[PDB]
């Protein structure tokens, strides 16, 4: 989707843009 | 009016750069392949983090594995797909031996199970360093005495990776290559070091030949 | 259908993963849960259960009740050292296999306080204090008892105390140290000596033996967990 | 200066004897809501929570240790061994008072230690212990210095450093457990709970608890003090329970 | 500030583990695998589990199959891709006797086909004993009279898995592996039991032969 | 305390039953299958839906398609993957006579293409009998005259499959099995029947031969 | 389209799932329920009805 | 399961491409954040330097 | 997701459970 | 997505984490 | 899901019924 | 969906219809 975090982790997370 | 969103630490760094490749036979009992990761073997991604003194980032890891097929004698090779294993072995863990060894157990190390054809596998590892950033260089010793190793390789305590075919061997030998790519994401950078200029050596230090500061002309007037 | 795009990473098998699967047991009435005594919710809490630690561990000594026996005796000088190991948790043989060695055995990073008892398990009669020093590293072991009080010590009086509980500070320039021996985190020495003698009246026995307990102390943590060493296979257990 | 009473039967220790009591749960009767059969329970109460003494060992400068099977130890004692021949099932807590004593000029250290599920190997790898072998009822089972020989077909592996279960000797600290000092103590009281993962349970198919003296520091003495030092054990059962009355069984 | 996540039972235990592996050829009618559902044949699941004495979790089943072309004498062997079929019986249930036997039928026994070259098949199980707990220690029998069997064995009941290839065999014998993976989830914990020291011996028991407590060092000063 | 839900009709009908399978070679124009649709050809789910006189249910349909290579003298055989079709005609409707039957325009026959290596082909049915609900037992005839067929075959017009590989022939011939599993949903049943005893012996009627009540044991007395 | 990833367990036939599929008779119009006597709902219905036990179980 | 319809770019790996991934160390706790001097969040900032011109390059 | 029809059949739906 | 079961079993949730 | 058009063009959506 | 965007990126975007 637009932006939705799939995990728990913080480090699965997509980079920073 | 001109934005500097591509010149950012992120979309520097954010992009995927092969750090080894290692390559493994499924014809003997030590066909599996070892890889102590480090970011130092490639020039590219290494002049890219030598930029600065400390970094601190998540890491995305993507492997990309091929066969190829060795030659035989038997009539009639119909190899099945092969599906692969890559166990990550932190320091002081058990390490394989062989590629029929108890450790692929992996009941506690992370581990990836990978059939060609697919998509290539991928994972995130977020920051590991037991200090606060991670070092790309160290102007110290591992000793107290100032003897013995000298160096960022005092610093890298960051384990071992181990790939084999999880497949019992056919008819025919297959010869696998995996490519290991880092990608890091969230960084964060300290202290910018001048470029590398001299060609890179040695993995583990900082050893270079003189070269000179750039390329000549014929004078000081010449365009 | 919906427009989908699959992504690096489908069809893998990644061993800490954690997703959601279809029940092979649809409505399964489990059993109904029974109130147990010991629930243990982090091995934290296992760490932080004294256990004997095995100083003497001599060859000789590791096949019986020995290796957990500190010799201490009535001497005819002055400050003799009782004993000494370095402060390895995870890698040193001395708290290798205790509680919180084992635990530390399943990771690759630790940190925090650890927690030493001494027992004097002598008789009634007998008096004596010994000075007990953590020395940080950067210098050797101390070789004698001037350069250990120099450090952290306490001095422990058996006559006053059967059982004193040293707690040695994390003193590291890292946050975490590696379970693993690397002389980058090393953490020190834990050395004993006597501070006066050990004093006992006519018909006691001069010799006495000390008991050691380790365990972690309220601040400790452990990372990056990791198959342990010290089981291995050769082929299915039938 | 302290005293417990259960029953007609009364033990005295100090006013600070520091009780240690199992995983911090006092034995209780099973509640209604975990509860799975359905007649109703037999509750003897004084008949059967009281403390019983059983034989007496030598604690010698040569001893390694030994060991009782709970619910087996008491099998024969009184009404409580009469309840577990007439019911079927059954479920207890325990108070261990362990007795030890000796004069100021004496030295030795035990472990009183009570082990859950004290499932223990045989010292032929291929068999298991008889039941000869792993209780002996009132009479205490004793530990080994040296190392059972695979020859011996069904005996228990006695070795002391792994205490019978393949563990070191050292790590039994994580079972509730006391020292007994003679510098400091001369005697160990541990109560534990029901433990099982069941509400009851089978007392004569089923050794719930196991308890363990084992001497980490040898008894020592000069010439002329007493070389005869006794380790005494009084268990009391707590909150015995009882269900399916039936015929008394065999054993 | 040092948090301790990663060192509870569902991070401690929340990893898949290699419980077993069996294999079984499509050149026979007894082409098929069996295996009595244990955790105890392996060293390093059943040295984590058996650091408590009763445990109560839901289990995640993931299994990885791979295939091996086996000698053959035919010219040009073009096999097509195979399917597999796991089916598990629970105790009292019927039991296949040949790779074409009617049990197969899984009417109501849980089964799962899967076909080679995609994603590993996965399923979940609640937690099934009939007791309150699992039980990883038992001191005691299983007949009244203490005669007979002792020990953890007497509470194993679990039931058996059954393997075959779903496809009939072609122009050459296939050979196949299935390693099944066990990964406890939403564990509970209790009693906990001080780690095993001396290597494991036996599956239905925990006889030992004795070992020292730790590795030796010199002297009681050495460093 | 304890809850029911297991034994509800739907938990003990809802799971995927092997109700029949069909082979067929692509070496003929005759290399097609056909099943007249009934479930009293498996001992199984038959005796699962017996123990009730009238059922209501919808119907979940799932194929497993399996091929193996059969003899051949070309060299070097090389053959694409196989995509399979199954047309379901329903009473009345024309019926295909060779593989390349203009029938398998299957214009309004409702009909699967599935390509081998995949996953299994599933599809959903309602409820479709001309009366209110299924009938497993009918103790009549199909005359008014009580003259001919007796017994509940009289009830089945249910129709029939036909499947065939859609692939021409290559350079050796393939042998597809196909396995057809039926999982009933939404399940409704009425007056209960005894369990069936005696073994099954014919798919169209209940005859069997006489057997004991139960087994046997020495006297009244023997626990 | 929208970035997916999939998992284990996909493509796999597990006889006890339990999800959707596409219906072959789309829009079919059933016969309409009618009241039969005796509706089961769970087998312990039948398991709760009293039968006669073969206590004598002699070979003969 | 939910109809879905797999588009051109499926399980291909582009290197600048910006997905989430699993996490092979689930609820690992990092080391804490600690102020380090020099900060940067741009290479424009290292360009914005001034360094010394090789204006006399000639070969000696 | 939790619980919604992707198809328009009753037939299409899942199990009742 | 963020947290939705999928399932109607409980078995079928991912980890407490 | 239930019913949404992914497609702009009506030749797209599913049957009328 | 309907019109959602699952990228950062402008050129992402599908056409302009
Ligand atoms: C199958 C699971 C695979 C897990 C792989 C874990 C990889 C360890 C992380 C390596 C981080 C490297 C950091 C480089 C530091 C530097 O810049 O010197
Ligand atoms: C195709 C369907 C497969 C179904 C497989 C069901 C597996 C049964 C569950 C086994 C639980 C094992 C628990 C271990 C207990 C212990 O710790 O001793
Ligand atoms: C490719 C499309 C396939 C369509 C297949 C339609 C199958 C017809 C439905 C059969 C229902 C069988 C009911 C059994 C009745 C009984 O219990 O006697």
């Amino acid at each position: 989707y637009t932006n939705i975090n799939y995990y728990k982790d913080a480090a699965s997370n997509s980079a920073n843009r | 009016y001109h934005s500097r969103s591509e010149s950012s630490i992120e979309n520097f760094l954010c992009r995927a750069a092969c750090v080894y490749y290692a390559t493994y036979t499924n014809n003997s009992e030590k066909g599996y392949a070892e890889w102590v990761i480090n970011t130092r073997q490639v020039a590219q991604l290494r002049r890219k983090l030598e930029l600065f003194t400390y970094l601190r980032f998540d890491l995305e890891l993507t492997f990309v594995i091929t066969s190829a097929q060795q030659p035989s004698t038997a009539t009639s090779v119909d190899a099945p797909v092969q599906t692969h294993q890559i166990m990550y072995v932190p320091p002081g863990g058990p390490v394989p031996t062989k590629v029929t060894d108890y450790a692929w157990q992996t009941s506690t190390n992370p581990s990836v199970f990978w059939t060609e054809g697919n998509a290539p596998p991928r994972m995130s590892i977020p920051f590991i360093s037991i200090g606060n950033a991670y070092s790309c260089f160290y102007d110290g010793w591992t000793q107290f005495s100032r003897n013995g190793v000298y160096g960022i390789n005092t610093l890298n305590n960051m384990g071992t990776l181990y790939m084999r075919h999880v497949n019992e061997a056919g008819q025919g030998p297959i010869k696998s290559t995996v490519r290991i790519y880092f990608k890091p994401k969230h960084v964060k950078a300290w202290v910018p070091r001048p470029p590398r200029l001299c060609q890179y050596e040695k993995q583990k230090n900082v050893n270079f030949t003189p070269t000179g500061v750039t390329t000549t002309r014929v004078g000081i007037t010449t365009t | 259908g919906l427009p989908v795009m699959t992504t690096p990473g489908s069809t893998q098998f990644l061993t800490s993963d954690d997703f959601q699967s279809p029940s092979a047991m649809p409505q399964f009435d489990v059993t109904p849960e029974m109130q147990i005594p010991g629930r243990v919710n982090n091995l934290m809490e296992i760490a932080e259960v004294d256990s004997v630690v095995p100083v003497n561990n001599t060859e000789a000594n590791v096949n019986s009740l020995k290796a957990y026996q500190i010799p201490v005796q009535s001497n005819s000088d002055n400050g003799k050292q009782v004993f000494g190991f370095p402060l390895q948790p995870g890698a040193n043989g001395v708290l290798n296999r205790t509680l919180l060695g084992e635990i530390l055995n399943y990771y690759t990073h630790w940190s925090g306080s650890i927690k030493l008892t001494f027992m004097f398990c002598g008789s009634a009669m007998a008096t004596g204090k010994f000075l007990l020093a953590y020395s940080p590293p950067g210098a050797g072991v101390p070789k004698n008892r001037k350069d250990a009080m120099l450090g952290t010590h306490v001095i422990w009086d058996v006559g006053l105390q059967s059982s004193c509980v040293l707690c040695v500070p994390w003193i590291s320039q890292t946050h975490y140290r590696y379970v693993v021996e690397d002389e980058y985190t090393a953490a020190g020495y834990i050395t004993c000596w006597y501070q006066t003698n050990i004093v006992v009246p006519a018909d006691v026995q001069s010799s006495c033996d000390i008991l050691c307990f380790v365990s972690a102390c309220n601040d400790f943590s452990v990372r990056m967990l990791k198959d342990t060493p010290f089981i291995r296979q050769d082929t299915f257990y039938q | 200066v302290r005293s417990i009473t259960l029953g007609n039967s009364t033990i005295t220790t100090q006013e600070c004897a520091n009780v240690v009591v199992g995983y911090g749960v006092w034995p209780e009767y099973l509640k209604d809501n975990e509860a799975t059969a359905e007649d109703q329970p037999t509750q003897p109460d004084v008949a059967t929570c009281r403390f019983y003494t059983l034989e007496s060992v030598q604690w010698m400068k040569n001893s390694a240790g030994w060991w009782w099977k709970l619910p087996d130890a008491l099998s024969q004692m009184g009404l409580f061994g009469q309840n577990m021949q007439y019911h079927y099932l059954g479920r207890t807590g325990y108070t261990i008072h362990v007795q030890c004593n000796a004069s100021k000029f004496h030295q030795g250290c035990l472990l009183v230690v009570c082990v859950p599920e004290a499932e223990m190997g045989c010292s032929n790898l291929n068999n298991t212990p008889e039941f000869a072998e792993l209780s002996g009822g009132d009479t205490a089972r004793m530990f080994t210095d040296t190392q059972i020989g695979e020859t011996n077909s069904k005996k228990v592996q006695t070795a002391v450093w792994n205490a019978g279960m393949g563990v070191g000797v050292g790590n039994l600290t994580i079972y509730p457990h006391q020292w007994i000092n003679l510098r400091t103590n001369n005697s160990a009281t541990i109560v534990m709970p029901y433990i099982n993962s069941v509400p009851m349970d089978n007392m004569f198919r089923h050794n719930n608890l196991t308890l363990m003296i084992i001497p980490f520091v040898p008894l020592n003495y000069s010439e002329g003090s007493s070389p005869y030092v006794p380790i005494t054990v009084t268990i009391a059962p707590m909150c015995a329970e009882y269900n399916g009355l039936r015929l008394a069984s065999s054993q």
